[PDB]
């Protein structure tokens, strides 16, 4: 999901060593930034769930 | 109208992609609207001038 | 010798088969 100013940043590297250390340092960027993001979705989900399931409850009788 | 947002506008969009894969599949799984209105309003367009209004229109779908 | 194609943010990773579709018909008479 890197942004097209890095595949072009990546495709100036002439070297073929210099341009996959630079791919993978984008994988390792792009895979943190997924983690957080998912990791942060969890802990609102989390949050959401901190309601006492007495909602599910509730939303079953109805 | 506040639209504070930082200066990075890298990693944020970031989370977008997450909203907007979300919203696709609930519209997958949970058929509500056309999709034609997604087709015409892609976050890869650049045509998205305003984000918070994209945000508020994925929220207005739940 | 061709005009430049209009991308109109439509990126093509390297064999990655993609489709560009842009609004302006000026493209049409050039294909």
């Amino acid at each position: 999901g890197a942004e097209s100013h890095e595949l072009q940043d990546v495709l100036e590297e002439t070297n073929i060593p210099k341009r996959l250390y630079k791919a993978l340092s984008l994988l390792k960027k792009e895979f943190e930034l997924s983690k957080l993001q998912q990791r942060l979705g969890r802990e609102v989900e989390e949050k959401i769930k901190q309601t006492h399931r007495k909602y599910l409850l509730q939303e079953q009788l109805k | 109208v506040v639209h504070e947002d930082f200066q990075v506008t890298e990693e944020v969009k970031a989370l977008t992609a997450e909203i907007v894969k979300t919203i696709r599949d609930i519209i997958a799984l949970n058929p509500l609207y056309r999709e034609s209105v997604l087709q015409m309003m892609q976050a890869g367009q650049r045509v998205v001038d305003n984000p918070i209004y994209l945000s508020d229109m994925g929220a207005a779908l739940t | 010798h061709l005009p430049l194609i209009a991308i109109t943010r439509n990126p093509v990773f390297p064999r990655f088969i993609k489709i560009i579709e842009v609004k302006n018909k000026k493209l049409v008479e050039l294909l």
